[PDB]
RNA sequence: GGCCCAUUCGGGUCUUGUAAUUGGAAUGAGUACAAUGUAAAUACCUUAACGAGGAACAAUUGGAGGGCAAGUCUGGUGCCAG
């Protein structure tokens, strides 16, 4: 058994590289759910907040970060279906992808390209999700396809990734006995640090608006290049405090930073034991 | 409106 | 006058490039295979 | 092959003579002259025998 | 020889 | 006190040492030496002065991470605002100013606004040298010089690029497509990343034109950034020979003008059937028309080359893609492939006639 | 876009800091109010000197020399040489290369031909000797100021070849909370187209001055004869003092002139440097600008170093000044716990340093 | 040679022989890696120099012994291990390319 | 708008490098140039670099003059030359 | 014309080949009526209908050896060797 011990006690070692994430208060987890148009995603979204917050989270938008541990909190959004330039940035800055698969369908070229994207840029943890599990009568198709599934999921992801497989919707989102081991998958899954995003200064923005002066837009006349204000939590390095910081928002082009007040946490952790519903919060 | 997958992506015989 | 210089910096050039190939090589070998054989001789004895 | 693909040991086809160019028949390659230059020094070692 | 693989310079307006 | 001092500044820096009690000159102020001298004749008051692997790198790395700690733990509007500022899970409102205004007016909250913060390089344009690969999955080969959208690092961002090879390490000269199934290099003008980091490459990214097949068409690393790259395009010179002895030949039209031949006198040459030879002087009264000597004597229907070297350039084109400045944010039409603007234009794809292959047949060789 | 400086100090500084962290600048009045107003030939040099370095960077001189305009590139260093001015020594063209040095795609293979010293500037032992080893434990391993032949003042004619060859990515992170226990001292006496009885006169005044410390004093001593001495007739004298357990050395150097007694040079370059080991802690004052800059362009990680309170001066925080100008970094002087001197640590956060010239 | 192990993993340092003229020679195919249990730097193989292009710094091989059966010819007789995975992804499945490098 | 001309600016490079790739190559990227398809005498003008078969003779110098000629003063000062000897 | 032996010269033997055309039969994986089974449902068992020509309804893995270019690189006693 001394030859296992060996073989087994090398695999252990990897790269020493740095953390640069902190342990007091981590930013939430992002966790992007990735799907072609028309499966699962945002009956997927408000089944899980649901099940996190006890809270009915009809008209999604946006990312939504709920805390659903008593240290992990951790933000959903969804990207457009459509779009490989939303795909293209949700892969680069992506944590966790809920990867949406219609089982029924099979694979597809969306959610194949966001995997090699991804694989490119940094391959986040992924979490695949098969739903329309509606096959016909047969259950031995429903198995046969299954694994085949597992397989080709396990053949782009490393040998030993979690596919997780839901069941019809009943009365509007997924049944909550899958939902709840689905979010006991997603609370422990133990992220190993990547290179660009810690090397790198980044930030997915919940909240947006123009402190513009509408005056000056009725003076001037909608031409002007307005300013703007963003609002969200940022992760990685730490971004330096000096205004005049280049930072690049991700579709829009190339800025620096005029000025950061940074804001008490709206969606915080509070400080064996379990999570309180009255903690359990929402943003 | 559905990109189906194919042949050399599904069996990846590379 | 461009002949002469050109085909002077072209054979400086390649008798550079064979004396680094030629000292990577044999170093790789020396310092190499003697761990080689070394690992081969702690090897006999078992 | 080793580590070799087929895909990469291929099959290089060779080029004709240009049709501007064509009353000189067949442009030789690099075959057609070894032949020529190998029965030319045969000949020749003989006659200097 | 000098001049081959260069970009920049100074532009000296004295 | 004295890091107050030094920082508030619109106060002199001896009036900073004045009220707490210039480098072109390297050595600095000492006393005068007869100061000195009957400072240093006591000695007495110096003299004192005088007289596994992997878990210890890790050991490392968190001693360092415990010394940023432990002297982090300092003044509040120090650490929190301004010798690190803003850790990680700060929830921030940042403000930019001239932002445009198709962003605020078609902000649609279902596309993700992601921020991303430059380094110092990654403001800097030039030329990026990558290796590439055309990913295994997307069909069609890749041609130097038609655009893609590469997104390096947080730029998404169509550009030219341009495939080159390293012919057994001499040259960096440019080939015209990428490779089958394995890697190039590539150089296109871009702004510049650091080394070692990876990039995807697409050739259509909007939807109207998204077709069947496999959309991200390269993938790669980039090698090396630079300001300018030298990369060649062989040009070879073909001439013809027009009079024949022995080992030399007269040979007619690779060049205009007996200057032009001056200009490349003992070049060295060679037939197609890899005779070897070289120029030696322009004959007179026919312009272009020269005297070469080759290694035996070449044929009627021999064609010499003087294989030489081009120079080419990267075109300095790039355009972000800005999707989230339309109002329909897919649909982004960039620079069109050069198969869809003669599809566009009715051209006809170039074809040289004699460049086509045939299938030739080796009549038997007999001689005399 | 450029920011501004005024006038015609830290000139090297300026243009080295700009070069590192890439950011355009701009160096307006200098001089302006003089009688030969504007840039110098010597730092116009210089400007070449960085042309030569680096690559695609734009310098632009006004029409009036009081006002240049520095657009940084990529540094790539290669193969050189740099014919320097009789202004100034090849010193003053070596020490602002130390900095550049270790971060670009080629190595620095450069041999500068000019004056060797200078009153005024750093020698070639004084490069070595002093600023060579906290290079060499801030992370570089293969640096090399090499003599060929070595010229003094006023017609010079010596070459000195500058080699690093280690390109790292970034400095280490330094970690000296100590004051380093000095284990030898020792030096080189130096002297070209003069009699060689002038080294032992130097030798032994700086050794009659050290003989009371209860340490070991060991100077090298140095005549060139032949092509190797140059164009005119000069002498001088280095020390350092050397902490051997972790490699930290202070030096002090000069040079003699027309009517100099070498005893005299000798005892002031010995009082010299015993007063830089008084004012001195693990650091020199003309160690410490490049430790400073390494230590701020090392990780994004603290680094902290010991200085003594004799060490800030004018020059000190002018340099501390022209850094937050460029790369908005702030040192933080913090004082150690014990009270039988007067001693700050200065912690400073690296900024997020890599050198992305090297290809990979 | 490892030790006890029959593989061992490692550390990428630098692609030694990047500058030689011939494709597909031994000296070319040749990578030095870190091993990451005993910190020492070995020299290790490469199958060809087609897949010398996926390895490129500090990627954590995975390397064993090579097994010459017979002397070769252009070979380089001092160099013992083979890298058989990159980053956790077995490279002559890159090489045919049946799986993607992950990064 | 701001974005609107730097759009119509991006619009033109990308109309007249799309018709550069359409339209006709330059003759310099083309192998096989004769010499009825360049313009006529561009290769002057060309800075065009190439490789040769021998060292060309050289240009005797006066700095190579005097090399071989104080080499020989040297020889026939001391007097180490080499002739025959008589049986 | 294929095949076999043998270090060599050579010897031994014999209906053997071909991305050549072509023909109708067979059914199995799959898709599926059911009924049976069973508290009920699954599964086994029984079973009508459809289901093959690249039978593309598209099994791998490893090894041995070539051959090619107006191609590239290296050496040097032309045209060669690598
Ligand atoms: N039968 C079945 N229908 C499902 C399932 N999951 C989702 N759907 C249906 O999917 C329909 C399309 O809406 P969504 O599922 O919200 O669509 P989406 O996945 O968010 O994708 P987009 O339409 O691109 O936003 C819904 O009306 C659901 O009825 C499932 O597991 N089974
Ligand atoms: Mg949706």
């Amino acid at each position: 058994t001394m030859q296992r011990s060996s073989d087994v006690n090398e695999r252990k070692l990897h790269v020493p590289m740095v953390d640069r994430t902190p342990e007091d208060d981590p930013p939430p987890f992002i966790v992007a759910v990735v799907g072609p148009p028309g499966t699962g995603k945002t009956t997927l979204i408000r089944s899980l907040v649901r099940r996190m917050t006890k809270s009915t989270l009809n008209d999604i938008q946006g990312p939504i970060t709920v805390v659903s541990g008593k240290h992990r909190r951790l933000t959903f959004l969804e990207c457009p279906a459509d779009d490989l330039n939303a795909m293209i940035d949700i892969a680069k800055i992506a944590d966790l992808v809920l990867l949406l698969i219609d089982g029924n369908f099979g694979f597809e070229m969306e959610t194949m390209e966001f995997l090699n994207i991804a694989q490119h840029h940094g391959m986040p943890r992924v979490l695949g999700v098969a739903t329309h599990l509606d096959l016909f009568k047969s259950q031995s198709t429903l198995r046969a396809s299954k694994k085949r599934l597992k397989h080709r999921f396990w053949t782009e992801v490393y040998q030993g990734a979690k596919l997780f497989y839901l069941s019809g919707v009943i009365n509007g989102r997924y049944p909550d006995r899958e939902i709840l081991n689905l979010s006991r998958f997603i609370s422990v899954m133990k992220f190993r640090p990547l290179k660009w995003r810690n090397e790198h200064p980044y930030m997915l923005a919940d909240r947006f608006t123009d402190l513009t002066h509408p005056e000056l837009i009725e003076t001037q006349g909608l031409q002007i290049d307005r300013k703007v204000a963003i609002y969200g939590y940022l992760h990685g390095t730490p971004l330096p405090s000096a205004p005049g910081t280049r930072v690049h928002i991700a579709g829009v082009g190339d800025f620096s930073v005029a000025q950061i007040e940074k804001l008490p946490d709206p969606c915080p952790t509070p400080f064996r034991k379990r999570l309180d519903d009255k903690d359990k919060l929402i943003y | 409106g559905k990109r189906a997958i194919n042949y050399q992506i599904l069996k990846n015989k590379g | 006058f461009e002949a002469r210089q050109r085909i002077e910096e072209k054979n400086k050039e390649s008798s550079d490039y064979h004396a680094k190939m030629a000292h990577i090589v044999n170093t790789i070998n020396t310092e190499e295979g003697a761990e080689k054989n070394k690992y081969e001789r702690e090897r006999k004895l078992r | 092959a080793k580590l070799v693909h087929d895909v990469q040991k291929k099959q290089h086809r060779e080029r004709s003579q240009l049709t501007s160019r064509s009353r000189y028949g067949f442009l030789e390659k690099h075959k057609d002259y070894v032949k020529r230059a190998q029965d030319f020094h045969r000949k020749q070692s003989t006659l200097k025998v | 020889k000098m001049m081959k693989n260069k970009r920049g310079g100074v532009i000296d307006k004295r | 006190n004295i890091g107050k001092l030094i920082y508030m500044d619109n106060i002199s820096p001896e009036e900073c040492i004045r009220r707490w009690r210039d480098l072109e000159k390297f050595v600095p102020y000492f006393d005068t030496f007869e100061k000195l001298a009957k400072k240093w004749k006591s000695v007495d008051a110096i003299k004192e002065r005088f007289l596994t692997w992997y878990e210890l790198q890790k050991a490392k790395i968190s001693k360092q991470l415990e010394i940023n700690n432990i002297e982090y733990q300092e003044m509040t509007p120090e650490q929190r605002q301004r010798i690190e500022g803003f850790k990680a899970g700060s929830y921030v409102r940042i403000v930019f100013e001239k932002v445009p205004m198709e962003f605020v007016k078609n902000f649609n909250p279902k596309f993700p606004i992601v921020m991303g913060g430059l380094l110092p390089t990654e403001i800097k344009f030039g030329i990026v040298k990558a290796r590439l690969r055309r990913h295994r999955w997307h069909k069609k080969i890749l041609k130097t010089n038609d655009p893609l959208v590469l997104s390096l690092g947080w730029r998404r961002f169509q550009t030219l690029p341009i495939y080159t090879t390293t012919d057994s390490r001499t040259r960096t000269r440019m080939l015209k497509y990428t490779p089958e199934h394995t890697y190039c290099n590539a150089a296109f003008y871009g702004p510049l990343c650091s080394p070692n980091t990876p990039f995807c490459g697409v050739q259509i990214v909007a939807n109207s034109d998204t077709g069947n097949g496999f959309r991200i068409a390269a993938t790669g690393i980039v090698e090396e950034i630079d300001v300018n790259i030298e990369i060649v395009k062989k040009l070879k010179l073909v001439g013809f020979p027009y009079k024949i002895f022995k080992n030399t030949a007269f040979i007619k039209d690779m060049f205009s003008s007996a200057m032009e031949v001056a200009r490349f006198e003992g070049a060295q040459i060679k037939t197609v059937s890899g005779i070897r030879g070289e120029i030696k002087r322009a004959l007179s009264k026919p312009e272009g028309h020269y005297r070469a000597a080759f290694e035996d004597k070449i044929l009627m229907s021999d064609i010499v080359i003087l294989r030489s070297w081009y120079p080419v350039r990267v075109k300095k084109f790039y355009n972000p893609v800005t999707s989230l400045l339309l109002k329909e944010k897919t649909e982004w039409k960039g620079l069109r492939l050069t198969g869809q603007i003669r599809a566009a234009m009715n051209l006809e794809t170039p074809s040289n006639p004699d460049s086509a292959y045939h299938k030739i047949e080796r009549v038997e060789r007999h001689f005399n | 876009k450029y920011t501004t400086f005024q006038g015609s100090q830290n000139f090297r500084l300026r243009i080295v800091l700009a070069t590192l962290s890439g950011k355009p600048i701009k160096i307006e009045k200098i001089r302006s109010g003089d009688l030969n107003p504007g840039l110098k030939d010597y730092e116009v040099s210089f400007l070449r000197l960085i042309e030569s370095v680096t690559n695609g960077s734009v310098i632009e001189i006004s029409y009036t020399g009081t006002t240049v305009i520095y657009r940084p590139g990529i540094i790539v260093g290669g193969a050189s040489t740099h014919i320097c001015p009789s202004s100034k020594p090849v010193g003053y063209f070596v020490e602002p290369m130390l900095y550049l040095a270790p971060f670009s795609k080629k190595k620095f293979s450069i041999l500068f031909k000019g004056i060797t010293a200078s009153h005024n500037d750093a020698g070639i032992e004084a490069i070595k000797w002093g600023l060579m080893p906290v290079m060499e434990k801030f992370g570089v391993r293969e640096c090399a100021l090499h003599t060929l032949k070595r010229g003094s003042p006023p017609l010079g004619g010596g070459e000195v070849h500058l080699v690093v060859d280690s390109l790292i990515a970034q400095p280490i992170t330094m970690h000296e909370i100590d004051r380093p226990i000095i284990s030898s001292i020792t030096g080189v006496a130096y002297s070209t187209r003069v009699s060689p009885s002038l080294v032992n006169r130097m030798i032994d005044g700086a050794k009659k001055v050290l003989k009371n410390l209860q340490c070991e004093v060991n100077i090298t001593a140095d005549v060139w004869r032949g092509e190797n001495s140059g164009k005119s007739p000069g002498w001088g004298i280095t020390l350092v003092a050397q902490s051997k357990q972790k490699g930290w050395s202070y030096f002090a150097e000069d040079i003699g002139d027309a009517g100099s007694i070498p005893e005299e040079l000798g005892e002031k370059v010995a009082c010299q440097l015993l007063e830089e080991i008084s004012k001195s802690a693990a650091v020199g004052r003309n160690q410490l600008p490049l430790a400073i800059v390494y230590m701020v362009i090392g990780k994004e990680d603290i680094g902290r170093l010991r200085i003594n309170k004799e060490q800030i001066d004018e020059r000190f925080i002018i340099l501390l000044r022209d850094i937050k100008k460029i790369f908005n970094t702030e040192v933080f002087l913090k004082p150690v716990d014990e009270a039988d001197n007067e001693d700050m640590i200065a912690t400073i956060k690296g900024i997020g340093f890599t050198n992305t010239s090297k290809k990979i | 040679p490892f030790g006890g192990s029959s593989h061992a993993k490692g550390i990428v340092l630098e692609k030694l022989g990047i500058e030689s003229k011939q494709p597909n020679s031994a000296i070319r195919k040749c990578v030095r890696v870190q091993l990451i249990k005993n910190g020492k730097k070995v020299t290790a193989f490469v199958p060809n120099d087609g897949c010398l292009n996926f390895v490129d710094e500090n990627d954590e091989v995975l390397l064993a012994g090579f097994g010459r059966k017979g002397k070769a010819k252009g070979d380089i007789p001092g160099v013992r291990f083979k890298v058989v995975k990159v980053s956790g992804v077995s490279l002559l499945a890159l090489w045919k390319e049946k799986k993607e490098k992950p990064r | 708008s701001s974005f609107e001309k730097q759009q119509i600016e991006i619009r033109k490079q990308i109309e007249q490098l799309e018709n550069e790739a359409v339209a006709e190559k330059k003759w310099s990227l083309k192998g096989e140039v004769k010499a009825k398809d360049r313009p006529e005498d561009a290769l002057l003008t060309e800075e065009l670099e190439f490789d040769r078969t021998a060292k060309p003779v050289p240009v005797i110098t006066s700095e190579v003059t005097e090399s071989l000629e104080d080499m020989i003063r040297r020889r026939i000062q001391d007097s180490n030359f080499d002739d025959l000897q008589r049986r």
